[PDB]
């Protein structure tokens, strides 16, 4: 079965690929989050021999092992349950398939854009079989403030600090775009106590995980008090949210806006989706231009009713 | 993404690569005709054009050609030339689409009965590929999705020939089940081998003489190039039937092809007063939504984006195309340029904005003459430096340029630009 909780302040990850700038970005994030320890335990890269890479954990200097063979990495780091896969599109399929032969790995982020749809269907098939959650392909990843950040998600520390992604709030979100993920970080931090978790499922035809996959997790996560979904014209994914609410599976306040209203099957339009979600009791704004307003409005109501109790701002470390 | 290919491309690949014991007739017997066709040369290259009567039809991703009377059937070569005179190079309308008929396919006519027409289709879904068969194909096939026998070939599964026989072909003539079964098996292996996501043959014709592929439509997964290039060759992905591309659209597409950055431009109304230049896929959709929501749909000049960390030179080249396009004619109310976007994760905002600045500087004179006002909202790496040089080039040139940061709601500038709200 698939996990409800993908990441925590104790998550350890293996990074596949040679991505020192991204790894250092994650460590800077880890440090400002006041994690006890670095979130990246090791790297895997078959194109070179074992060795170590130099990184900084605060002002301290540390070494992260890089393994030629994935098995060595897994075995020496049994505590790792997340793999972030920066493989190029030519290597992404085999490396992801190989990763799922190791049951410690419960979550895989697949970064590469351009993986053939038929290969992604096979990744999905194996992942659903093994109970492994896939975020992506063709995604920057996602972020869980105070806990874990996938690769380049959330930009520079400048951005991490401005949108206060170094500590949790009460709002979870999902979208296809990481372009729009960062905007969601910004909108949510200016209008609420901040992001609790955000995921970008990526733009491919068959995402490894869907909107509904994550909305369910959020529904089953006590720390999450409200949910924001940025949907889009095309496909019927958002209707699964309607049904979830009508069936009573989904009870927390949900805000949703589907982009693509000006694109001029019928049920697949942003217009139709927006209207149907609204009738189902989803908080849907008149337009993107009012998305922040309605998020803020739903948030203030949850604060008034004691559902959200805004934590006190503590400044971040160095 | 999946992209359509021409009928001729699809047929060529099928004739080249399908492996079936069932005998496929008229392999490679097709000739392509355009307005630039040398007819004496074509005849010498396809002498078979004289050996029997012909069929001629446009090959430009138009559906229902037969029933809409766009197919010339059972004609001599002269009759084909005659049928072409009033059509080739002329405008035609199909549904809400209008364009020039400029690409035609000539094939041999195949005499056959309606009872010899069948329907086959294969298409991709998340759960696998569906294979469809119906025993009554053709222009008259009707609502085939409601009627056809259907079978899902699951992810990483095999199409079982017994299922084809015992389920797909239950309603087919008993003497044709064997040839049909072999063909479909072959068609499916081909579909999978060449990374198709859609493959329709309607009608598929079987006579005493064998199998004829009369009509074909198809899409392949274009991202599979690195796997299939050895079989695909220089495969071409045609645009939908409609207007021709503008030279500037072709230039941007060529820009796009030459890099991992995404660079897209489509002109809606080249005389519209509202131009956009947005960073981010989602963002560009949202800005267009916003413009239409506020009543600007008829003045919306273009849509597109520049994404995925383009360099300063690439952004310069993109921007100068836009600036040229928006300075062809004056508008009585002047014009608006929306330079917007969400907050980038890795695009270098300082690098890209330097490109746009250079472009603004080269076109400053006409931009003033055309009363262009520029609104800018952007975040990401080095964004502060980017906004600075952008405001700065406004002061230097005398072009009104209002710049905003992440404190401003992404779409707010649209309302400002259109005078629905004040500029702070």
């Amino acid at each position: 079965g698939k996990s409800t909780t993908l990441f925590s302040r104790h998550t350890k990850a293996i990074v596949w690929g040679m991505q020192t700038r991204a790894v250092q970005g994650m460590l800077d994030f880890d440090y400002v989050c006041s994690r006890d320890e670095p979130s990246v335990a090791a790297m895997v890269y078959p194109f070179t021999g074992d060795h170590k890479q130099k990184f900084y954990w605060g002002h301290k200097e540390i070494l992260i092992p890089v393994f030629k063979n994935m098995a060595d990495a897994m075995r020496k780091h049994p505590e790792v349950d997340v793999l972030i896969n920066f493989a190029s599109l030519r290597s992404a399929y085999d490396s992801t398939m190989e990763t799922m032969n190791y049951a410690q790995i419960r979550t895989i982020a697949i970064i590469a854009e351009g993986i053939p749809e038929a290969l992604t269907r096979k990744l999905i098939k194996k992942a659903d079989q093994k109970g492994v959650t896939i975020i992506g392909p063709a995604t920057v990843g996602g972020i869980k403030p105070g806990c874990f950040k996938i690769g380049n998600t959330g930009g520079m520390l400048d951005n991490i600090l401005a949108s206060k992604l170094y500590r949790p709030g009460s709002v979870a979100y999902v979208s296809r775009s990481g372009g729009m993920s960062n905007e969601l970080n910004n909108i949510i931090s200016r209008t609420t106590d901040g992001v609790y978790e955000g995921v970008a499922i990526g733009g491919d035809r068959y995402p490894g995980s869907t909107f509904m996959d994550h909305v369910l997790r959020y529904q089953d996560t006590p720390g999450v008090k409200m949910i924001v979904v940025l949907g889009e014209i095309g496909g019927t994914e958002e209707y699964k949210i309607c049904r979830g609410i009508k069936e009573g599976r989904l009870t927390k306040p949900i805000v949703c806006w589907c982009i693509g209203t000006c694109a001029t099957q019928a049920s697949e339009t942003a217009v139709a989706k927006n209207q149907a979600l609204k009738e189902a009791g989803v908080f849907v704004p008149r337009s993107f231009d009012e998305l922040g307003e309605i998020i803020q409005s739903v948030y203030e109501d949850l604060v008034a009713n004691g559902v959200i109790v805004p934590a006190q701002e503590v400044p971040p470390p160095t | 993404s999946a992209k359509a290919i021409s009928e001729q491309t699809g047929k060529e690949l099928l004739y080249k690569f399908i492996c079936t014991t069932s005998a496929i007739q008229n392999r490679f017997k097709y000739a392509r005709v355009t307005p630039d066709t040398d007819w004496a040369r074509l005849l010498q290259d396809h002498p078979w054009l004289l050996s029997q009567n012909l069929v001629v039809k446009p090959d430009q991703l138009i559906k229902r050609r037969g029933k809409l009377g766009l197919v010339g059937v059972n004609l001599t070569l002269d009759g084909v030339k005659s049928w072409l005179k009033p059509r080739l190079g002329q405008e035609a309308t199909v549904g809400k689409a209008t364009g020039f008929l400029k690409n035609f396919l000539i094939e041999p006519f195949v005499p056959h009965s309606q009872a010899e027409e069948f329907y086959v289709c294969i298409y991709a879904t998340r759960e696998g590929d569906y294979v469809l068969f119906h025993h009554e194909g053709g222009v008259d096939v009707g609502d085939v999705d409601a009627k056809a026998q259907k079978l899902l070939v699951g992810v990483d599964e095999k199409l079982n020939p017994e299922d084809i026989k015992k389920h797909l072909l239950v309603h087919a003539p008993e003497d044709k089940k064997e040839i049909l079964a072999s063909f479909i098996s072959g068609l499916f292996n081909f579909y999978e081998d060449l990374y198709f996501t859609y493959l329709e043959i309607n009608p598929l014709v079987v006579t005493k003489d064998g199998v004829y592929v009369l009509d074909l439509a198809a899409k392949v997964d274009a991202t599979a190039d690195y796997i299939c290039k050895v079989k695909w060759g220089d495969i071409e992905f045609p645009p939908p039937f409609g207007r021709e591309a503008y030279p500037e659209e072709a230039y941007i597409a060529d820009l796009d092809a030459k890099s991992g950055a995404s660079l897209k431009l489509t002109l809606l109304n080249p005389k519209g007063r509202i131009w956009t230049m947005v960073a981010g896929g989602g963002a560009s959709v949202v800005y267009s939504d916003t413009i239409c929501d506020l009543g600007g749909v008829n003045e919306l000049a273009n849509y597109g984006e520049y994404s995925g960390a383009p360099s300063e030179q690439q952004t310069y080249d993109y921007a100068k195309t836009i600036l040229s396009l928006m300075t062809r004619e004056k508008h009585p109310d002047g014009k608006i340029l929306i330079i917007g976007g969400s907050i980038a994760n890795f695009t270098n905002v300082a690098a890209t904005f330097k490109g746009i600045v250079r472009a603004i500087r080269d076109y400053q004179g006409p931009l003033k003459e055309h009363e262009v006002t520029i609104f800018v909202r952007r975040g990401g790496p080095n964004y502060q430096e980017g906004l600075r040089v952008m405001g700065e080039v406004g002061k230097t040139t005398g072009i009104p340029i209002h710049v905003f940061g992440t404190e401003t709601h992404m779409t707010a500038i649209v309302g400002m630009a259109l005078g629905h709200r004040p500029i702070p």
